[PDB]
C-alpha cells in the first residue's frame, strides 16, 4: 500500500541522482498535510522519496491539496474545503487540537496559527480563516501507525516507519495489542483482505471460497487466495473470518489477508518483555528469546520459491525433459516421476533435482582413460549431456505444485521453446538466532540467543518472559515510545478498573470516555498525536490483578520482581516486564 | 547449632490440573535454590506421549486445503498441536478419525487405540460443512521435551506423511515461594505445579523427583 | 590440499595478463622486462 | 626517528609500513568530523 | 607510472608515459600487488623472506 | 610470569616468542618455513625435534621448537 | 575465538576434510569423499573438528578504516546459521549485531596461517595504533557491571560498623571467602565498606613500603578496607598487580588496562580483559538497571524556568514589537535567552535525579550516553536549526517524555534530517579524503 | 520412559585443600540446574564444629586492645575465626588457652576437652610481648552452614563475652560454572565446573558425597509420592 502513493523526484523528466541539490531534500513548510516528512529512505535516497500524507489529494493540474475546515469569526464550520499550496499561505491556519465550545466556537483565548512563512503567531480567534481537519495531517499512513509518535524522535521514526514495510506474514498474524487508529482501515484500503460489496447472509464458507446471499437476491462469492508466492516470497494465504448463518453488512470483512487479523493490519506479535540486560547475550542491539516462541511457532512464517527450466530447439536438436539422467544412480530419481519432474508432495535438498533434462551433444571425443572403463562396466556413451534443473545451494523445502507448459499441448510459447515448467517450493520457517526483529520505533536488532522455557527471567507467576531487550541503547537512541507501549502493553492484557471509590481521580478530569474499565487482553488505540498522555498512564499502571489467583504481578512503575531461570534466585531490583508489538 | 526435623514433604490440593507441595524445614537460603531445580526439571523432562506425524487422504502435504472444510490443513494441524494425549503403550500407536457431514470436529471425535486417552475432548479441530468430509490418521509416540517434526526425508515416511512438531510436557505452568525466618531461623519452600490433566501434579513432581533423584551420584 | 603436500608457489594474476593486452590494444606498447634479460613474453 | 609503535608499545619494526597507518589513523576518525 | 594510472586520471596519465617512454622498476607496493609480487613491506622484505631455517646440530642429536 | 594457561592458537606466548627473533615478522617466515619443512618429512627433512601433539599441525610443532630454543635461523 | 556455523566451516574446508576422510577409512576414494561431504554424511562433523583445530581465519567487516578491521580467531564450530563475534572486537570492527554481517576468509599456505596467528591475531592486537589508548577495554554492559561491583554504598548491609564498648568491631572478616559465605546469607553486601583481611591480593605501593618492606606477600597476610566487590574486581587482576581499591569509571579502566599493557606481556592483558567481561555481564545484570516511565525523571522547576523566560522573551517581544528593537538583534536576544535557559534545566534536572537511578548511572559511569542526551529526553530538547542552518527562535519547550506537539515536531525533522543527510555524504567525503592518503 | 547418556563425575586436585569436579555429558540444560544446588548443599548443608563465643581475660569494658602482646582484639578474633577443630558432643563446649610465656602462641597450646580435636595446631593465634600472659575461653557447639555473630540478648548479660562469626561448614568457597561438549552426536551438551576449597577436617571428595547424600535424600519426599515416572543410570 505504500508503493502505491509514493512520491518521487527521480526518473526521466526531472532530476537524476547525484545532480539534485541537497536543499531539494530539505522539508518544506507547505510539505505539511501533503508530503509525510517523517518517511523516507535512509541512504542516499534521503529527501527525494517521500509518501504521501493521510488526507492528502491530487490535483488535476497536478499540485497536491490538502483538506482544512474553515474558520469564521472564532467559529469552526463543517465546511472543508481543499486547497493547493498556493492558496494555503494566503490564508492563516488554525491548529488541529484547539478547545471546543459546545456548539463549537474558539473557547481559548488565543489561537495557535500558521503564517505564509511558515510563520507561527497568535491572535483572539477573531482573524483565523481555516483549520486543521486533524493531527497527523503531515503524518502518511505507515507513520500514523507508530504508536506513541510523539515521544520518539524523527531519527527513529523514520526507522521505524521503514521497517513496518519490511515484516513479512506470520502463520498465526495476530494483531497489536496497543495500536493506532489506521490498523483497520489500512489493511482494507490495501486489497490484500477480502471486503463484502452488498448486504446479504452467508450461503457457504470453505478455505477455497465464500458465497453471500445478498438481500438483493443477487450472489457473489470470493475465492480465496491459499499460500500464494508473493512477489518477494512471503506467503498471501488468507482465511475466512464468517460462518455459515452470519449476518454481514457492505464493506465488511469476511477473510483475512497475509499480515491481518479481523480487519487491521498484523504485522507482529505480542510478547512479554524484559528490559534488563542479561548475561552479556543481549549487548549491542542483540535480542533473546524464548523457546516457546519456536515450539508454538508464534514468530514461524512460510516462504515460497519459483524455479524455472525450459526445454528448447537446439541447433543440434531438441531439448527433451525426460527421467532419464545420462550418470545418476536410480537413487536420485527416486523422487521424479514418468516425465522426469519432481513429484507432488516430496521434499528436496540443496543438489537435489527438480526437473531433469537433457540436451545433445556434439563430437564427444572422450578420454581414452574414460572410453576403456566404458567398456569394462559396458556403460554405453551416452549421446546427450545433462542439463538439468536442480534446488540452489543452500535451500530446502516441499513441493507445493507445479506448472507445465508444453509445445506438443498448444498452450504459447517463444520461438524455439517446446516445454516449460515451474515448480514451488514452501517451507515453513521458524524463529531463529541471526533473524532480525524489531518494533514500530526504529529499535531493530538480530537474536543473540534462545533460551529453554525452563531457564528464562520469569515473573513470581511462573510465567516466562519471551524477549529480554537490553537497557542501554535505550536511553541514548531517543525513542522512549517502546517504554511506554511497553506499560501500556501490559495494562491491556491483564485489564484494569478505574477506582469508582468517590468520583474520578485528577487523573482522569480531561481524560478516557468510559475507558474506565476494560476487561483482560483488551485492545487499545493511541492516536499518534492525540493518544494517552503519561499522567494517563500512571493511574493505569495500578489496576486489575488476577493472573490466576488475586495477587498483582506488576507494580505502578512498570516493574515486576524476575526469578532466575538458572540459579533460580530473584533477581536483586525490580525489572520492567511489559507487552511489545515485535515484527518479523 | 545442629537443629534436626527431618524435612516433610505435604500435599495439598488448588484445582484438578495443579496442586500446591511444601517442604519443610530447611536450612537458611535453600528453597530458592531447590525450587528451581524442581521447575527446571519439570518444565523439561517430565515424560508424555504426544502426536508425530498425521495423514490425511485427499491431501498429500500441508500446504493445500480440503474441500467443504473451513480450516486450510496447516490451520488445522495448528490446532491438532493443542491436543494433550497420554498414551499407556511404548511405540507408535495410531489414532484415527472420520466425520462427515455438517458440524463441528473435536479432539473428542479422535478415536482412541488400546491403552491411549484424548484428555481435552472439548478441543476445536475444523468446521465442516454439508460437503466437507475430514478422513485423518494420528500417530501418538511418548517422550519428553520439545522434538521438532522429524523429516519424513530423515524417516522411512511416503510423501503422504505429515510431520508435526511433538512436544512432550505433561507440565503446564510451576512457580514457588518461600517464607524464610528470623530461636534460630530456617526456611520453608512452597511449590504451585500444574499439569495438562494428563497427569496429576503429584505424578509430575514424583517424577522430577524419581527423575533428579537418579541423577545426583557420588 | 587434497594431497597433503606444500602449497606451491603463485602465479602471474589472469587480470594483469588482460591488464597488457588491453593496454596493446590502444597502441601502447607495454614490454615486461628482466634485470639484463630485456623481453619477456606471457604464453 | 619514528619512535614507539602505538600497537606495540615498543620501538617499531624494521618492516612496518608507517605510511599506511599513518593514512588511515587519520582518515577513519573522519566520520566523526563534523563537516 | 602504473601506480600513478590506478590511482587517478588514467588516461592523462597513460599518454604521458607512453611519450616519456617510462619505465616502471616495481619496487613500491601497490605495483606488486597488481602483477601479484610480494610487497616490499613487513614480511615481504628481503631480509625477511630470505631468513634460512634449521634445526641445531645439538638438536639433531637429541632427535 | 604467570599469564595462567594459554589456550591453542595463543600458545606458545607471543611475549616468549619474539625474544627468539628479531621482529615479529622474522618470527613469521621463521615459523613458515619450518613448519613447511616438516610436513615434506612427512611425505627439507627433519624434526619434529619435540614430541608431537597428538594430531597437531606441523605450523603448531613449529612454534613449540622456536619456543624451546630447538632451533637457530639467520637473517638475510 | 569466534564462532563459526558449521555448515559454513564445512564448506570453507571442504577440501581438507575430504583428504582427512579418504585418510582414515571412511571413503576409499575422493569421489566417495566429495559425495560423503555434499550429502553431509554424519561422520564428516567428527572429522571437520579435527582440521579446524588451530587453524585460524580472518575475519573482515566493511567498511574497512583500519587495519584492525581484519583479524584472526580461532573457529569454534556453532550450532546455527549466524557468527558469534567475542564482545570486545566490536570496538575495532565497529560492529552493531542490529543485524550487521561478516567475511571469512581462510588462510591456506604455511605463511599465511603464521602471518594469522602472529601479525593478525586478536588478543595481540589491544590497543589502537594511532593513539595508542586500548580498544578491546570493556564498554557499555561491562562498564556499568564494574561499576556497579567497585562502587561503594554508605550504610549498607553488614557494613563495618567501628564498634564501641560491649562489642568489638563488627566489620571485620576472617578472609575474603567469608565475606562470600556471609554474602551469600543476607549478611553482607558487595558494595559495603567493611575491611578484609587478604593473604592473596598485594596492597598498593604506598602502603606495601609501610607494611612490609622487607619485600612483598605472596601468603603473607594484610588487612585494608574495601567493598567486597573491590576485592573480587583486584582478583581479575594479576596477582602481582597493587591493590587498586576505587569505583570503576570507564577512564579509570583505561588508565588500568593502559597499565597492565606497560608492565605486562599481551598474553596477559589478553587474559585479564576475558576476565573483565565476564565479570562485567555477571553484575551487568545484578546491577538492577533498567528502564521506566518512572524511573525518568522531570525537573518540578522546569515550569518557573520556562515560564520565567517566556515573560523575559514576551517583553524583549514587546520591545520589538514596539519598533524600537533590531529584528536580527530580537532573535539574537531570544536565542540567548532560551540557550542558557536550557542549561537551567539542565542543572535542576541533575540536582533532581537520586545518583542511583539507572538512566543517570549509565551515563555517570561512561558506558554510554551524555548529559546532552538525558536533558532532551526530560526537561526540555531545546532550540532547533533551521533548514538554513539559522536557529530558530522559537525553543522546543516539551520533552520527549511529555512528547512533542504537532508543530514541534515538524520542526525538530527540519533539523534531524539534515543531520542524517549529513552522515551520508561525510562517509562518501571521509572515505575519498583516506584514498589520498594512502596514495 | 527415560533412558539417557551416562554422565561421569571427574575430579582435579589442585591442592591438598581444593579440587576441580567437572560433570560430563549432561543434558541440556541440566547443568545449571543442579549446579547451584550443590554449591548450597555443600556450603550449608554438611555438619561441622566452630567457635562460637568468646571471652579473654582481661577485656571487659575495653574497646580494642590488650597490652602484652602486638595482636589486638578484632586481628585476634578474625585470629581464631580460622581456628578448625571437630567436636564430637552436639552442645556447646568451652575449652581454654592460658599462656603467660612470652613468645608466639598457636592453636596446640589449647587443650581440647575430650571429644573436640584442633585439626590445625601450627595456626597462630597472638604474639606475646615480653612478660605478659593471656588468658581465653572458647565456645564450641556443632552447626551447619555460616552463623553470624549472634547477640541473644543473654550476651549482655555477660560481661566480656564476644560472640564471633562462626564458620560451621568445613568448605570456606565454592564456585561453579557450565561449558559445552559433544563434538558430534550430542549438540551443546552441558558440562558442569566446580571449585571446592575445603579446610583441613574433610577432603573434597568426602564433602562431594556428603553433599551428594544429603541431597539425594531430600529429594526422596517428592519420589516417594509416586515412584511411577523414572529415568536411567
Amino acid at each position: 500500500l505504500t508503493h502505491k502513493r509514493r512520491l518521487s523526484a527521480l526518473g526521466p523528466g526531472g532530476l537524476s541522482r547525484e545532480r539534485a541539490g541537497l536543499e531539494v531534500r530539505d522539508v518544506h513548510p507547505s510539505h505539511y498535510g501533503r508530503m509525510c516528512p517523517i518517511e523516507t529512505p535512509e541512504g542516499p535516497n534521503i529527501g527525494l522519496i517521500g509518501s504521501l500524507s493521510v488526507y492528502a489529494r491530487v490535483n488535476p493540474f497536478g499540485f497536491i491539496e490538502t483538506p482544512y475546515r474553515k474558520v469564521e469569526n472564532g467559529v469552526v464550520t463543517d465546511q472543508i474545503d481543499y486547497l493547493t499550496a498556493d492558496e494555503e499561505d494566503r490564508h492563516v491556519v488554525a491548529q488541529a487540537n484547539s478547545p471546543t465550545d459546545e456548539n463549537g466556537r474558539f473557547t481559548e483565548d488565543r489561537v495557535m496559527v500558521r503564517k505564509k512563512g511558515g510563520e507561527v503567531e497568535f491572535v483572539s480567534a477573531d482573524q483565523v480563516d481555516y483549520m486543521d481537519v486533524s493531527p497527523r495531517q503531515m503524518v502518511s499512513v505507515a507513520t500514523a501507525m507508530i504508536p506513541f509518535l510523539e515521544h520518539d524522535d524523527a531519527n527513529r521514526a523514520l526507522m521505524g516507519a521503514n521497517m513496518q514495510r519490511q515484516a513479512v506474514p506470520l502463520v498465526r498474524s495476530e494483531a497489536p495489542l496497543v495500536g493506532t487508529g489506521m490498523e483497520l482501515r489500512a489493511a482494507i484500503d490495501a486489497g490484500d483482505v477480502v471486503v463484502a460489496d452488498k448486504t446479504g447472509v452467508i450461503e457457504e464458507v470453505s478455505a477455497d471460497y465464500i458465497t453471500v446471499m445478498a438481500d438483493d437476491g443477487t450472489r457473489q462469492s470470493y475465492r480465496l487466495r491459499k499460500f500464494a508466492r508473493s512477489n518477494h516470497g512471503t506467503c498471501a494465504n488468507q482465511r475466512p473470518i464468517v460462518d455459515a448463518g452470519q449476518r454481514v453488512e457492505a464493506g465488511q470483512v469476511i477473510a483475512d489477508g497475509p499480515c491481518t487479523q479481523n480487519g487491521e493490519m498484523a504485522l507482529g506479535k505480542n510478547l512479554l518483555v524484559a528490559i534488563m540486560p542479561w548475561e552479556g547475550h543481549n549487548y549491542e542491539d542483540a535480542i533473546i528469546l524464548s523457546n516457546r516462541l519456536v515450539e508454538e511457532d508464534v514468530l514461524t512464517s512460510i516462504h515460497i520459491e519459483e524455479h524455472e527450466i525450459d526445454a528448447r530447439d537446439t541447433k543440434l536438436g531438441a531439448e527433451e525433459i525426460t527421467r532419464d539422467i545420462p550418470n545418476v544412480s536410480d537413487e536420485v530419481l527416486a523422487d521424479l516421476d514418468e516425465r522426469g519432474i519432481v513429484r507432488i508432495g516430496a521434499e528436496v535438498r540443496d543438489g537435489d533435482i527438480l526437473v531433469g533434462k537433457v540436451t545433445p551433444k556434439g563430437e564427444t571425443e572422450l578420454t581414452p582413460e574414460e572410453r576403456l572403463l566404458r567398456a569394462i562396466f559396458g556403460e554405453k556413451a551416452r549421446e546427450v549431456r545433462d542439463t538439468s534443473l536442480k534446488v540452489p545451494h543452500g535451500e530446502s523445502g516441499k513441493v507445493i505444485g507445479i506448472r507445465v507448459f508444453s509445445r506438443e499441448d498448444d498452450d504459447e510459447l517463444p520461438a524455439g521453446v517446446n516445454e516449460l515448467v515451474r515448480v514451488y517450493v514452501a517451507q515453513k520457517r521458524k524463529i531463529s538466532d541471526g533473524d532480525k526483529l524489531a518494533g514500530r520505533h526504529g529499535n531493530k536488532g538480530v537474536i543473540g540467543k534462545i533460551l529453554p522455557v525452563e531457564d528464562m527471567p520469569f515473573l513470581p507467576d511462573g510465567t516466562p518472559v519471551d524477549i529480554i531487550l537490553n537497557t542501554h541503547g535505550v536511553p541514548r537512541r531517543m525513542n522512549i515510545g517502546q517504554i511506554l507501549e511497553t506499560h501500556l502493553g501490559w495494562v491491556a492484557k491483564a485489564g484494569w478498573n478505574i477506582d469508582v471509590a468517590a468520583g474520578v481521580p485528577d487523573w482522569a478530569s480531561k481524560l478516557p470516555e468510559e475507558l474506565y474499565s476494560a476487561p483482560a487482553d483488551s485492545t487499545v488505540a493511541t492516536p499518534v498525536f492525540d493518544g494517552a498522555q503519561e499522567g494517563e498512564l500512571a493511574g493505569l499502571l495500578g489496576s486489575t490483578l488476577p493472573n490466576r489467583d488475586g495477587e498483582v504481578m506488576v507494580d505502578a512503575d512498570g516493574k515486576s520482581t524476575l526469578f532466575d531461570g538458572r540459579s533460580g534466585e530473584p533477581f536483586p531490583y525490580p525489572v520492567t516486564v511489559g507487552y511489545m508489538y515485535i515484527l518479523k | 547449632m545442629l537443629i534436626s526435623q527431618r524435612p516433610t514433604l505435604s500435599e495439598e490440593t488448588v484445582a484438578e490440573n495443579r496442586s500446591r507441595f511444601v517442604i519443610e524445614p530447611l536450612e537458611p537460603g535453600f528453597g530458592y535454590t531447590l525450587g528451581n531445580s524442581l521447575r527446571r526439571t519439570l518444565l523439561s523432562s517430565i515424560p508424555g506421549a504426544a502426536v508425530t506425524s498425521i495423514r490425511i487422504d485427499g491431501v498429500l502435504h500441508e500446504f493445500t486445503t480440503v474441500p467443504g472444510v473451513k480450516e486450510d490443513v496447516t490451520d488445522i494441524i495448528l490446532n491438532l498441536k493443542g491436543l494433550v494425549v497420554s498414551s499407556d503403550d511404548d511405540e507408535p500407536v495410531t489414532m484415527y478419525l472420520r466425520k462427515q457431514g455438517p458440524g463441528v470436529v473435536t479432539a473428542g471425535d479422535i478415536v482412541p487405540p488400546a491403552g491411549v486417552t484424548v484428555h481435552n475432548p472439548d478441543m476445536h479441530i475444523a468446521t465442516l460443512n454439508d460437503k466437507g468430509k475430514l478422513e485423518v490418521e494420528l500417530v501418538v509416540e511418548r517422550g519428553r521435551g520439545y522434538v521438532p517434526a522429524v523429516q519424513n526425508k530423515a524417516s522411512g515416511a511416503e510423501i503422504g506423511r505429515i510431520p508435526v512438531d511433538s512436544i512432550y510436557s505433561p507440565v503446564l505452568k510451576v512457580t514457588y515461594k518461600v517464607e524464610a525466618t528470623r530461636r534460630t531461623d530456617f526456611d520453608k519452600l512452597i511449590i504451585d505445579v500444574e499439569t495438562k490433566n494428563s497427569i496429576s501434579p503429584r505424578d509430575a513432581l514424583a517424577s522430577a523427583g524419581g527423575t533428579l533423584v537418579e541423577l545426583f551420584g557420588l | 590440499i587434497v594431497k597433503g603436500e606444500n602449497i606451491p608457489e603463485p602465479g602471474i594474476p589472469e587480470s594483469f595478463k588482460v591488464l597488457l593486452k588491453e593496454l596493446q590494444s590502444l597502441c601502447l606498447n607495454v614490454e615486461v622486462l628482466s634485470s639484463d634479460g630485456a623481453a619477456i613474453e606471457m604464453r | 626517528c619514528y619512535g614507539r609503535s602505538m600497537a606495540t608499545g615498543k620501538l617499531v619494526d624494521i618492516g612496518e609500513a608507517v605510511g599506511i597507518v599513518a593514512a588511515q589513523s587519520i582518515g577513519e576518525p573522519g566520520t566523526q568530523l563534523t563537516m | 607510472w602504473l601506480s600513478a594510472a590506478s590511482f587517478q586520471e588514467t588516461t592523462r596519465v597513460l599518454t604521458d608515459a607512453a611519450i616519456n617512454c617510462r619505465s616502471d622498476k616495481l619496487n613500491g607496493l601497490k605495483e606488486n600487488v597488481i602483477i601479484g609480487k610480494l610487497i616490499p613491506a613487513g614480511t615481504g622484505i628481503s631480509r625477511y623472506r630470505n631468513i634460512q631455517v634449521q634445526p641445531t646440530e645439538e638438536a639433531r642429536a637429541a632427535a | 610470569s604467570a599469564y595462567d594457561t594459554p589456550l591453542g592458537i595463543t600458545n606458545p606466548p607471543i611475549d616468549e616468542l619474539l625474544s627468539r627473533a628479531s621482529s615479529k615478522y622474522a618470527l613469521v617466515i621463521y615459523a613458515a618455513k619450518r613448519a613447511r619443512q616438516i610436513n615434506d618429512y612427512y611425505n627439507e627433512y627433519v624434526g619434529p625435534l619435540v614430541e608431537p601433539g597428538l594430531q597437531e599441525k606441523p605450523l603448531s610443532i613449529a612454534l613449540r621448537e622456536i619456543h624451546g630454543d630447538l632451533l637457530e635461523h639467520t637473517e638475510g | 575465538q569466534c564462532g563459526l556455523p558449521k555448515l559454513m566451516a564445512l564448506e570453507l574446508f571442504k577440501p581438507f576434510v575430504m583428504k582427512r576422510l579418504v585418510d582414515l577409512n571412511h571413503a576409499q576414494n575422493i569421489k566417495s569423499a566429495k559425495r560423503m561431504v555434499e550429502r553431509q554424511r554424519p561422520q564428516v562433523w567428527d572429522v571437520l573438528e579435527e582440521v579446524i583445530a588451530e587453524h585460524p581465519v580472518l575475519l573482515n567487516r566493511a567498511p574497512t578504516l583500519h587495519r584492525l578491521g581484519i583479524q584472526a580467531f580461532e573457529p569454534q564450530l556453532v550450532e546455527g546459521k549466524a557468527i558469534q563475534l567475542h564482545p570486545l572486537v566490536c570496538e575495532a570492527f565497529n560492529a552493531d549485531f542490529d543485524g550487521d554481517q561478516m567475511a571469512v576468509h581462510l588462510p591456506l599456505s604455511a605463511e599465511a596461517q603464521a602471518e594469522a596467528r602472529i601479525l593478525m591475531l586478536s588478543s595481540n592486537n589491544i590497543l589502537s595504533p594511532a593513539s595508542g589508548k586500548p580498544l578491546a577495554m570493556p564498554r557499555l554492559d561491562m562498564v556499568t557491571g564494574l561499576y556497579y561491583l567497585t562502587t561503594l554504598v554508605e550504610g549498607a548491609t553488614g557494613e563495618y560498623q567501628a564498634a564501641t564498648k560491649d562489642a568489638p568491631e563488627q566489620g571485620v572478616y576472617s578472609s575474603p571467602a567469608e565475606a562470600i559465605m556471609a554474602m551469600d546469607r543476607g549478611a553482607l553486601s558487595v558494595r559495603a565498606k567493611i575491611k578484609v583481611r587478604l593473604t592473596e591480593l598485594r596492597p598498593p605501593t604506598d602502603l606495601e613500603a609501610q607494611l612490609f618492606e622487607n619485600g612483598w606477600k605472596p601468603g603473607d597476610a594484610w588487612t585494608a578496607e574495601t567493598t567486597l566487590g573491590r576485592v573480587m574486581f583486584n582478583e581479575l587482576l594479576p596477582k602481582s598487580y597493587p591493590f587498586v581499591n576505587e569505583q570503576m569509571h570507564k577512564k579509570v579502566q583505561a588508565r588500568i588496562i593502559n597499565d597492565l599493557a606497560e608492565r605486562f606481556p599481551m598474553i596477559v592483558v589478553a587474559q585479564t580483559v576475558d576476565k573483565l567481561k565476564d565479570a562485567g555481564f555477571y553484575w551487568a545484570t545484578r546491577s538492577g538497571v533498567t528502564v521506566s516511565m518512572a524511573d525518568v525523571l522531570v525537573p518540578p522547576q522546569k515550569q518557573e524556568i520556562l515560564e520565567r523566560h517566556e515573560a523575559e522573551a514576551d517583553a524583549i517581544e514587546r520591545k520589538y514589537q514596539r519598533g524600537a528593537l533590531n529584528h536580527t538583534e530580537r532573535n539574537e536576544s531570544l536565542v540567548k535567552i532560551w540557550q542558557d535557559a536550557t542549561e537551567e534545566v539542565g542543572k535542576a534536572l541533575e540536582e533532581f535525579y537520586p545518583a542511583d537511578n539507572p538512566i543517570i548511572t549509565i551515563v555517570k559511569s561512561g558506558a554510554t550516553g551524555n548529559l546532552t542526551q538525558t536533558r532532551t529526553l526530560a526537561g526540555m530538547k531545546g532550540l532547533v536549526t533551521n533548514p538554513k542552518g539559522e536557529f530558530i527562535p522559537r525553543p522546543i519547550k516539551s520533552s520527549f517524555r511529555e512528547g512533542l506537539t504537532v508543530l514541534e515536531y515538524f520542526i525538530n525533522t527540519h533539523g534531524a534530517r539534515k543531520g542524517l543527510a549529513d552522515t551520508a555524504l561525510r562517509t562518501a567525503d571521509s572515505g575519498y579524503l583516506t584514498r589520498r592518503l594512502v596514495d
